[PDB]
RNA sequence: CGCAAGACGGACCAGAGCGAAAGCAUUUGCCAAGAAUGUUUUCAUUAAUCAAGAACGAAAGUCGGAGGUUCGAAGACGAUCAGAUACCGUCGUAGUUCCGACCAUAAACGAUGCCGACCGGCGAUGCGGCGGCGUUAUUCCCAUGACCCGCCGGGCAGCUUCCGGGAAACCAAAGUCUUUGGGUUCCGGGGGGAGUAUGGUUGCAAAGCUGAAACUUAAAGGAAUUGACGGAAGGGCACCACC
RNA sequence: ACGGGGAAUCAGGGUUCGAUUCCGGAGAGGGAGCCUGAGAAACGGCUACCACAUCCAAGGAAGGCAGCAGGCGCGCAAAUUACCCACUCCCGACCCGGGGAGGUAGUGACGAAAAAUAACAAUACAGGACUCUUUCGAGGCCCUGUAAUUGGAAUGAGUCCACUUUAAAUCCUUUAACGAGGAUCCAUUGGAGGGCAAGUCUGGUGCCAGCAGCCGCGGUAAUUCCAGCUCCAAUAGCGUAUAUUAAAGUUGCUGCAGUUAAAAAGCUCGUAGUUGGAUCUCUCUCGGCCGAAGCGUUUACUUUGAAAAAA
């Protein structure tokens, strides 16, 4: 059992933290392994440069071709796929052009059938991809 | 894989590495 | 989960218990883990009995037994029909069959 | 249970209610006290003074006819030994098994109980030296105890 | 070894009333035991009691009236302010219109409501309801 | 109303299974 | 019919005993321990659990020495098989044995830390103690042995129970837990990566102790239920089964 | 990782944040050494070296925006090279001068507060019911909705005067003029299988394109893609990513677990650590109905009092 003593403070204080450090989210956010580790260096968002189009496979039970993008951080040159959201949106992305790129929701985690892919294409040399994708905002030339 | 031949196979890995690293 | 609460044995106070020889495989079971059985049984079958006891010299010799200690594993009991597998509710039952 | 033993015994003295002299005995505080004195004179422990009081002379208790415990009597007349009885008993039982180790040396379960002997008497020490009945400086060694036995 | 005996009283009066036994037998006794008792009986949660006396520790045998609900000791006995009494009333008591929280005070050994009208805290030693 | 319940009872582990379930009462 | 060697102590042998655990079974002697019981003996809080540190620690394995019966990793053959680098068989090295020095690991298990209190019943059994009809032995008296009937104290367990608990299996503890606090040590935080890499430390080695991260993943898993299946057992039926 | 006051969250306990306007510290590209002075190891002072960099007639000279604006660069990420000493205060020799301190405007969906996008009548229409016979029906006697029906009333968004504001100003407030029937002066952002509120409606596609935080949807009748319609959620806002808090009794002090789900060290001993059985119910002096110097062994605890920056 656990120690109750008046004089226990000290230990229990210990034992706490101690054992803090096997739970998987405080030694995430407390080591910096993971923070260095991490393409977008902490942050939520980053641009990079269009290398090339990939088509990734859906995961084994799902069926399909999703689009993405091999991107690489202006940051710190760090080669990340970027999936293309939407449906014809994959057309709207040039070779070697700017990209804003956020996370795909799951910190890190993969989402859905996209094995993997961990970031999404969020603008496309700054202008939206749900600009460009209803029509409100056209390509710059 | 029965779990003490997985641990044969990781300490002949290690002999290995071992000669490996003298 | 545990199927019986004496594990199958009788290492009840102690570390450990002496292993012996299966009569039938020569496998190593713990001498409270085998099932032992002592055969006594008339050193002649039934059938012989009338022509020994008629060619025998003596009258009211009576034949010698046989004393046999056997100690079977749970294999080798089980394959020769000496215990057979028990309902989970029959297994508790402790009183040898009647004979 | 048992200091180092699993042993849960329960088997002990149990005391009477009363703290009064039994009507049996006519013995008066000052004879308890001489024959005390008589029995240390001869070598006795106060446990063993204790013994041959209450199975031959009547004395259920010492402490209820002279008021006094028979170790503290000892003391009062200067003839109690310089350790502890319980202390001595322990390095005397300690001294036997090294004795016993020396020519059995393949003995393991001997320092095992040597392990525990010293155990107990390096606590009773601390407590007596914290008592101040053992002098501050007074340590156990492993060539000196026989000297003190 | 045996530590807080009070907390083995309380325990062997529990399990004692659990049981729906009349009588239960707590040793050793104590004069916190016994002070304890006296508030549990003043509020008419045990009822009368017996100090058996032998010659090196007390033995108490408590006559259980079917009242009590829980009788449980503190441990460590944490030092109580005024404050943080209706803190304590609110984690250890089942409802504000009943229960009480035991505390050793300058004072003596009283309830919750006796500290708060005597305006003291203490160290709380236990509960009851 | 049953229309719901008899729908539910030919495919009860179908595609329109927990959105029948749930409409039952919820 | 003998002789020699080495190994091992059958049956008795048990849900019996002892030991901290590992473990411990021919006789006799010596040596030092030990629990429990008994105690109107003694001390008088001297205690519980414990980082550090220390003793012991199956088997295998490693160094030297002795021995070397059996069995036997490796190995050599012979079989079986589509193939067998296995299962089976004949040999057979290390080893298995003892002595000294290492190693410190086991499903080292009750997969259940230790100390303390309370909470049902019953019949057994081991040790000690107490009481008592009666039987039997020491030719006859008490004592004492062997039984018989009870009681008490610790111990290995068992059965039973709507104590209570629990996901249940089950557990008189795994109970006295949202009515949550007796004391204390160790230790877990979804599954893999992985007890791995790395550093440190220990070892002659084999390895032991400490011990990650990147990455990956929606489940792994526990108990129980219903089916289906089984080169599992037991029953029953049928000339599309047999006699 | 500047510290604190403090902030977010929070049943209780807690968890996280605090560069950031207030207090304290530190620094002025990095080091170091000084002058002056009451006060500096000052940098909108000097002297060197190190790095970077400006002008040169090549001999030399001159640097320090982590002040206010403004550039570059970096990045996911942050505004004007504006006006004024009128306020607040500061400095000076000074009622008078000066202050990018500070104030005022500009940009501003960081956030927070209030708050429009219609209201009311008649007309019939889908209309109900304590209106009534007898359920059948009359339905201006008690309220919604078809509205490309009708009708006048109201008003501010906006534009524009005059004040007022203020150091000129702007804004708000006030006054007048014009200003509303698709009141086209036209509300959006996400969704509609479950979680989780809202369609197994229609067309297209056909494991493709895609959707989908999760479970899953899609392979010719898709409640889930792409659309149209309709519907609901919040609303001048709403979605997304990341970090964080609660949810998490999934860090458990309150308050978790450790037979089999993850887990008690193989086993004892043992120091520190933690924990530890009963017991014990206010006196010499001074100015005659007072006042006290105290050592009663202290500590923890509890209660009170003092002192404790505002925000």
């Amino acid at each position: 059992g656990k120690c109750r003593g008046l004089r226990t403070a000290r230990k229990l204080r210990s034992h706490r933290r101690d054992q803090k450090w096997h739970d998987k989210q405080y030694k995430k956010a407390h080591l910096g392994t993971a923070l260095k580790a991490n393409p977008f260096g902490g942050a939520s968002h980053a641009k990079g440069i269009v290398l090339e189009k990939v088509g990734v496979e859906a995961k084994q039970p799902n069926s399909a071709i999703r689009k993405c993008v091999r991107v690489q951080l202006i940051k710190n040159g760090k080669k990340i796929t970027a999936f293309v959201p939407n449906d014809g949106c994959l057309n709207f992305i040039e070779e070697n052009d700017e990209v804003l790129v956020a996370g795909f929701g799951r910190k890190g985690h993969a989402v859905g059938d996209i094995p993997g892919v961990r970031f999404k294409v969020v603008k496309v040399a700054n202008v939206s991809l749900l600009a460009l994708y209803k029509g409100k905002k056209e390509r710059p030339r | 894989m029965r779990a003490k031949w997985r641990k044969k196979r990781m300490r002949r890995l290690k002999r290995k590495r071992r000669k490996m690293r003298q | 989960t545990k199927k019986r609460r004496n594990n199958g044995r009788a290492k009840k106070g102690r570390g450990h218990v002496q292993p012996i020889r299966c009569t039938n495989c020569a496998r190593c079971v713990p001498k409270d883990k085998a099932i032992k059985k002592f055969v006594i049984r008339n050193i002649v079958e039934a059938a012989a009995v009338r022509d020994i006891s008629e060619a025998s010299v003596f009258d009211a010799y009576v034949l010698p037994k046989l004393y046999v200690k056997l100690h079977y594993c749970v294999s080798c009991v089980i394959h020769s029909k000496v215990v057979r597998n028990r309902s989970r509710e029959a297994r508790k039952d402790r009183t040898p069959p009647p004979r | 249970g048992r200091m180092h033993a699993p042993g849960k015994g329960l088997s002990q003295s149990a005391l009477p209610y009363r703290r009064s002299v039994p009507t049996w005995l006519k013995l008066t505080s000052d004879d308890v006290k001489e024959q005390i004195y008589k029995l240390a004179k001869k070598g006795l422990t106060p446990s063993q003074i204790g013994v041959i009081l209450r199975d031959s002379h009547g004395v259920a208790q010492v402490r209820f006819v002279t008021g006094n415990k028979i170790l503290r009597i000892l003391k009062s007349k200067g003839l109690a030994p310089d350790l502890p009885e319980d202390l001595y008993h322990l390095i005397k039982k300690a001294v036997a098994v090294r004795k016993h180790l020396e020519r059995n040396r393949k003995d393991k379960d001997a320092k095992f109980r040597l392990i525990l002997i010293e155990s107990r008497i390096h606590r009773l020490a601390r407590y007596y030296k914290t008592k101040r009945v053992l002098p501050p400086n007074w340590k156990y060694e492993s060539s000196t105890a026989s000297a003190l036995v | 070894v045996r530590m807080n005996v009070l907390a083995d009283a309380l325990k062997s009066i529990n399990n004692a009333e659990k049981r729906g036994k009349r009588q239960v037998l707590i040793r050793p006794c104590s004069k916190v035991i016994v002070r304890f008792l006296t508030v549990m009986m003043k509020h008419g949660y045990i009822g009368e009691f017996e100090i058996i006396d032998d010659h090196r520790a007390g033995k108490i045998v408590v006559n259980l009236t079917g009242r009590l609900n829980k009788c449980g000791v503190i441990s460590p006995r944490f030092d109580v302010q005024l404050k943080d009494l209706e803190k304590w009333q609110n984690n250890l008591l089942p409802s504000r219109q009943f229960g009480f929280i035991v505390l050793t005070t300058s004072a003596g050994i009283m309830d919750h409501e006796e500290a708060r009208r005597k305006h003291t805290g203490g160290k709380i030693l236990g509960f009851f309801f | 109303f049953s229309e719901w319940i008899d729908d539910l009872e030919a495919d009860p582990k179908g595609k329109f299974a927990q959105n029948l379930l749930k409409k039952l009462t919820g």
